[PDB]
RNA sequence: ACAUCUCAGUAUCGGGAGGAACAGAAAACGCAAUGUGAUGUCGUUAGUAACCGCGAGUGAACGCGAUACAGCCCAAACCGA
RNA sequence: GGACUGUCUAGUAACAACAUAGGUGACCGCAAAUCCGCAAGGACUCGUACGGUCACUGAAUCCUGCCCAGUGCAGGUAUCUG
């Protein structure tokens, strides 16, 4: 029979559809009162969150960030350029909002690690996700065969070096064959041409 | 005792001049600079020509005329020793990554031959037959219709 | 200058001589689907953009003939080289 | 000359790990096959395909010969402290 | 010649140049007009038209004519274009 984790799923492939719908409109209420970084107690998508990696554990922590909408922050350049350089409104960031919501929110935890992390939707003008950190040091996680591995030295700051999972597909490393020829074994060993 | 050798006390090295050897001028504009212009002279025409296929669509074919196998009958005694008869599938080199193999109608044949190829020209033939000797089109070599 | 609706004429076609009607070659309009506009979207974005930011040349004092000569009886039609003429005007 | 192109994703700037990093067990390849079988790297493929005021310039991969080789764990189903 | 005191080219210019009170026009009722910032935000502003912003002219006295075709700004606009 169907697990009771996939009716949370199904709800979430129409979030503006149903129940979910008007969840979401008093909920955002509440979240755009908040701030940028805040640590919650329980997962807004338990499916997502354990199929990520997600447990109910000591040492398990998980933090709702808010970013916001749209292409890059840039300011106009102030000396000599040719004209393909003298963009400021349609240049956009390589980086992804939601790789960039990973990275403030591991700078919140410097003792925790990024485990992975997934979208919880968005206003007009801002964009929330969820991301699961863990504690490498607590022995709860030390003696967790599924978790351990995130307890190797290096494994430390994964997040920052794009080891994470959003990470490695941003990197665009998710095909195996055509079309990615300059993006793996890393970006920078190709010099930086994708 | 080199050219090079000998050119200290030159002051120019042969350039000419000591107002000659300096930079790109010199060469009218780095590398082909001018190609159409004041160095036209002696460059392929500017411009778009023909199409090119798929290399995964081309085929690759082994050649071989038949004074290459005549001339070497004799000492090819590893071979069927007919009424001569040869495959000549295992005489050409670099048959492996081939699509096929062709013998051409090239030079004289003087000998009885009995040929087993995929493919053949009318030259290949004649001369074949012209020595009163047989040609065997391969099951690859089914493919004409 | 003036010049016959309609002659007798060599048909490279039929290979030999026939009546032709001349008519003057209308423009086909473009797809937009061709190479070339293509990679007008491709190469255009922020700045100049090289020879897609180029305007129309110009006009000669005269342009050549641009005719159609097409045969009576096989139908098709052949073109010929053309020859500066400030107006061209056919009779009948 | 110069605007796309080129110099170059170079100089330089922000963030971060290690004794090495990164990559990695196919939603692959596509010498189309009755074929190959995780990933790096070296030689080659090849200045070939492809790009380009189709100008100047730019520029891979599959395969192959080598080096070294190693494959595994979850979410869920069915259990329910 | 500039009204006056005042300002200036540190190091070839002290002047008739700049400033000035005085005259004039422009924008804005404040969640404004004008301006700074990539953003989070900020100056004017512990200010409110007898205000403060943006310009021109340059004490007093007598005056400051005609032109809206072009350019600029501004308002309107059946119809055309978009
Ligand atoms: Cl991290
Ligand atoms: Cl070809
Ligand atoms: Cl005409
Ligand atoms: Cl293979
Ligand atoms: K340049
Ligand atoms: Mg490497
Ligand atoms: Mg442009
Ligand atoms: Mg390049
Ligand atoms: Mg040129
Ligand atoms: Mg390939
Ligand atoms: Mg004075
Ligand atoms: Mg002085
Ligand atoms: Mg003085
Ligand atoms: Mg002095
Ligand atoms: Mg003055
Ligand atoms: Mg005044
Ligand atoms: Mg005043
Ligand atoms: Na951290
Ligand atoms: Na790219
Ligand atoms: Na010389
Ligand atoms: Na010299
Ligand atoms: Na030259
Ligand atoms: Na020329
Ligand atoms: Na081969
Ligand atoms: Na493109
Ligand atoms: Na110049
Ligand atoms: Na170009
Ligand atoms: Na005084
Ligand atoms: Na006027
Ligand atoms: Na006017």
């Amino acid at each position: 029979a169907r697990s009771a984790y996939s009716y949370i799923r199904d709800a979430w492939e129409n979030p503006g559809d149903g129940q979910l719908a008007e969840l979401q409109w008093q909920r955002q209420q509440e979240w755009r009162n908040e701030g940028a970084v805040e640590r919650i107690e329980r997962p807004t998508r338990l499916d997502k969150a354990r199929s990520q990696g997600y447990k109910a554990k000591q040492g398990v922590i998980v933090a709702r960030v808010s970013v916001r909408k749209g292409s890059a922050r840039k300011r106009r350049h102030k000396a000599g350029r040719r004209s393909k350089r003298q963009g400021v409104t349609r240049i956009t960031r390589r980086k992804d909002i939601q790789r960039v919501a990973e990275e403030r929110a591991s700078r919140t935890f410097p003792n925790l690690r990024v485990l992975n992390s997934y979208s919880v939707g968005q206003d007009g003008r801002q964009k929330w996700h969820e991301v699961i950190l863990i504690d490498p040091n607590h022995p709860a996680i030390q003696n967790d065969d599924d978790l351990s591995w995130i307890c190797a030295d290096d494994q430390a700051d994964r997040v920052f070096r794009g080891l994470t999972g959003a990470g490695r597909r941003n990197r665009g490393l998710s095909g195996k064959g055509k079309g990615s020829e300059k993006t793996r074994p890393s970006l920078r060993s190709n010099g930086g041409k994708a | 005792t080199s050219k090079k050798k000998r050119q200290r006390g030159s002051r120019t090295h042969g350039g000419g001049s000591h107002k000659n050897r300096r930079g790109a001028g010199h060469r009218g504009g780095r590398g082909d600079a001018g190609r159409d212009k004041h160095e036209f002279h002696n460059h392929e025409p500017l411009g778009k020509s023909g199409f090119k296929r798929p290399q995964k669509v081309q085929e690759e074919a082994a050649t071989i005329d038949v004074r290459e196998i005549d001339e070497n009958v004799t000492l090819l005694a590893a071979d069927d020793v007919a009424e001569f008869r040869v495959d000549v599938r295992d005489v050409v080199e670099e048959a492996d990554d081939a699509d096929y193999v062709k013998v051409l109608g090239a030079g004289q044949v003087r000998h009885e031959l009995t040929l087993i190829a995929d493919d053949f020209s009318e030259g290949a033939r004649e001369k074949v037959e012209g020595a009163g000797g047989s040609v065997e089109l391969t099951d690859l070599g089914e493919e004409r219709q | 200058m003036q010049m016959p609706r309609r002659f007798n004429t060599y048909c490279p076609h039929c290979n030999e001589h026939q009546e032709h009607e001349v008519e003057k070659v209308r423009s086909g309009r473009q797809t937009g689907m061709k190479w070339i506009d293509r990679q007008r979207e491709r190469n255009s974005g922020i700045g100049n953009d090289g020879k897609f930011s180029k305007v129309p040349g110009g006009d000669k004092p005269t342009k050549k003939t641009d005719l159609k000569y097409r045969c009576g009886e096989c139908g098709k039609a052949h073109l010929r080289e053309g020859w500066r003429a400030g107006r061209l005007e056919f009779q009948e």
